[PDB]
RNA sequence: GAACCGGGACGUGGCGGUUGACGGCAACGUUAGGAAGUCCGGAGACGUCGGCGGGAGCCUCGGGAAGAGUUAUCUUUUCUGUUUAACAGCCUGCCCACCCUGGAAUCGGCUCAGCCGGAGGUAGGGUCCAGCGGCUGGAAGAGCACCGCACGUGGUGUCCGGUGCGCUCCCGGCGGCCCUUGAAAAUCCGGAGGACCGAAUGCCGUCCACGCCCGGUCGUACUCAUAACCGCAUCAGGUCUCCAAGGUGAACAGCCUCUGGUCGAUGGAACAAUGUAGGCAAGGGAAGUCGGCAAAAUGGAUCCGUAACUUCGGGAAAAGGAUUGGCUCUGAGGGCUGG
RNA sequence: GUAGUAGCAAAUAUUCAAAUGAGAACUUUGAAGGCCGAAGAGGGGAAAGGUUCCAUGUGAACGGCACUUGCACAUGGGUUA
């Protein structure tokens, strides 16, 4: 007894693929009598036609490995395939630094810790690659003001 | 669909000759009065349940009132 | 294709009507020599040319 | 604060389980502060004739209680007959029911 | 069920008459708020590359609740989901542009990069523009999940956050490139002009709101291909394009997986020669052969180092050398609030 | 004649149980083991085809083995602005 029609209709009614349709192997005769979507829908309620669960694909391993990477594991030279630029462009690092340093200079000017004359001087030195991070810029400002 | 903000305005549109029906939708935090007109479905939201009952019995006779 | 002219669709309809077996009672007529439909067409074997 | 209930009526009446045993399982296996069995003042387990009650002084996951109850059923080879189901009446209660085979 | 568009017709209300509205210093705002021939502008309407910024969908992390999987041991764990359309109103106001005040060297502002300012910067306060942004209506009554009762019907939930040189698409703005400068028209909007026109207050005008009526003809199944097209065929060939998950990794490389699809290539038994495809091999190392043909060797990344020659740009990954797993740690590089 | 000979060999792969049938390595269901691995063997469309779409049934022929099978054959149904 061919059940091709019932499996096709069950897939459409269940809104799933034909591979996820389960037709009760012990009720082939009962299922074979359903030739309409109304009949299929009734069989779904009765439990003779069931949508099987999705095949398992867990992310536990991926999440577990990300924890190890967050601690610095698997990050040695033997685990690197792209160039340092490919892994993280130098332009990206430069953009981060300027936005951090320019943000820091604006807030100091707004709070009047530095005047516009000192802001301009520090602004051009930041663009000139003088200060490599937030800490050194703060120390230079304190030293210059003293 | 348009929203009516004033109960007075809702009553005026409920008396229109093209108002086919009114439906009462009672949610868990307010009551919605929906009146079907020719072009738009106007909806009025009344948070106070007690204040909604007064409007319910103030609708013009002959207008099909339904409870949802 | 799905996009087709009215004229072409009409021609295709006539070809479908002509693609049938001869009635059985034709072969029982007096002095009959028509054995079968000699102009049968299958969509995959011979193309319509239009 | 949180208080959850495990309504064990259908199996207790049919002598399918021992409500006292489930109380012991929850007390030993419940983890407070990351360590099992350290209920302390935070977590208290009180049983009745046909109902188990779990109260917590801080945030307590309801699904965590289901995880432990299901584990207890598996250890007693009764999962194929029993199943933990939430109650439509109360949102802090789990009920033990049978499969409609 | 809820909207919209193009036509047709009149009615009610509203609006204007200082005959053709009002507000704002201004940029402009408001729902209406004359007008003919003629005239003018705009939209439609446009290359390519690169960097940034914004929006949407997806991916991804945590918590809450629902079901499922695992459970001798371990696992507050693993998996599935956890929804919100056009359209209408209100709010928001990106990146730019624009307006008012004010008048700048001790020059300042400012981008990743530019760049901007007495032709008016910074600053202070505004206007406008985008939206695939927010809220509400639409709309939970739907959808989905789950639990019941019957064999249609009821109940519960659909919640609260984080993250980014991520991916796809859209948009913004800027820059590079040309002896290359990268369509047209239909259609629509706006403007200049003011011939002509009402009322002494009832007529006239009205792109406003609401109500009423109308909607031709043809195409629409299916395949779109290792079987629906062409190649004489159910031919390993040929045939334009859209959507595009997780892991590894620089990577729509290769390798493995989820959704979806599929096991369709006539089968069975033996394991000779010869063959085709894939390999390996002591010692020697091109002696083989027309010829290193074929194969082998090299290969990613980090650090060091790099000659002749040169059109000074290259040569260059020249050459040569070192390092690379796992595990447990240390240091450095940020954001938002609080005077 | 050649001759029941050349030949059926790319695209990893099938196995178990049951049902149906005169007849099952090849149809259908279930279970397992594999593959495509999102520039797909997935989901659509433009050309081109023209009913191949769907249901039921089937003597032969055809689907280069076989078939209970079907893009084959027979009957009917199906494309709404
Ligand atoms: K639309
Ligand atoms: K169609
Ligand atoms: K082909
Ligand atoms: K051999
Ligand atoms: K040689
Ligand atoms: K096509
Ligand atoms: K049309
Ligand atoms: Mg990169
Ligand atoms: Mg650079
Ligand atoms: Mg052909
Ligand atoms: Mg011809
Ligand atoms: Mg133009
Ligand atoms: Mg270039
Ligand atoms: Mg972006
Ligand atoms: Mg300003
Ligand atoms: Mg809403
Ligand atoms: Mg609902
Ligand atoms: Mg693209
Ligand atoms: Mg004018
Ligand atoms: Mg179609
Ligand atoms: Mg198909
Ligand atoms: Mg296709
Ligand atoms: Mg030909
Ligand atoms: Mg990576
Ligand atoms: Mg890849
Ligand atoms: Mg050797
Ligand atoms: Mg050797
Ligand atoms: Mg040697
Ligand atoms: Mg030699
Ligand atoms: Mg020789
Ligand atoms: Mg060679
Ligand atoms: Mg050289
Ligand atoms: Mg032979
Ligand atoms: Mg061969
Ligand atoms: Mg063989
Ligand atoms: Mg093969
Ligand atoms: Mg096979
Ligand atoms: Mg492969
Ligand atoms: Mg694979
Ligand atoms: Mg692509
Ligand atoms: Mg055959
Ligand atoms: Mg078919
Ligand atoms: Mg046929």
């Amino acid at each position: 007894v061919s059940l091709k029609l019932q499996k096709r209709l069950a897939a459409s009614v269940l809104k799933c693929g034909r591979g996820k349709v389960w037709l009760d192997p012990n009720e082939g005769n009962e299922i074979s009598m359903a030739n309409s979507r109304q009949n299929i829908r009734k069989l779904v309620k009765d439990g003779f036609i069931i949508r099987k669960p999705t095949k398992i694909h867990s992310r536990s391993r991926a999440r577990r490995m990300k924890e190890a990477k967050r601690k610095g594991r698997h990050s040695g030279y033997g685990k690197r395939k792209g160039t340092r630029e490919a892994r993280l462009p130098t332009k990206v690092l430069w953009m981060r630094r300027l936005r951090v340093l320019r943000r820091l200079l604006r807030k100091y000017r707004e709070s009047k810790k530095i005047d516009k004359h000192m802001y301009h001087d520090m602004y051009m030195k930041v663009k000139g690659n003088v200060f490599k991070n937030k800490r050194v810029l703060m120390e230079n400002i304190h030293k210059t003001k003293a | 669909p348009k929203q009516i903000h004033e109960i007075k305005d809702f009553l005026l549109t409920a008396r229109r000759k093209d108002a086919r029906t009114v439906k009462i939708k009672k949610n868990k935090d307010m009551v919605k009065f929906k009146v079907r007109c020719s072009k738009y479905l106007y909806t009025l939201c009344v948070s106070d349940f007690e204040k909604a009952d007064k409007l319910k019995q103030s609708l013009p006779p002959g207008l099909s009132v339904q409870d949802l | 294709p799905s996009h087709k002219s009215f004229m072409i669709k009409k021609k295709l309809a006539k070809k479908q009507r002509q693609n049938r077996p001869i009635p059985y009672w034709i072969r029982m007529r007096t002095d009959n020599t028509i054995r079968y439909n000699a102009k049968r067409r299958h969509w995959r074997r011979t193309k319509l040319g239009f | 604060g949180a208080s959850f209930v495990i309504d064990c009526s259908k199996p207790v009446e049919d002598s399918i389980m021992e409500i006292a045993s489930l109380d012991k399982f929850l007390q030993e296996r419940i983890k407070v502060g990351g360590k099992a069995g350290a209920l302390g003042d935070s977590v208290t387990v009180t049983r009745d004739k046909n109902k188990i009650t779990v109260t917590c002084n801080s945030t307590f996951s309801k699904r965590y209680l289901k995880y432990l109850v299901k584990k207890y059923l598996k250890k007693n080879n009764v999962r194929d007959w029993l199943r933990v189901i939430a109650s439509n009446k109360d949102r802090n209660v789990y009920e033990l029911r049978y499969f409609n085979i």
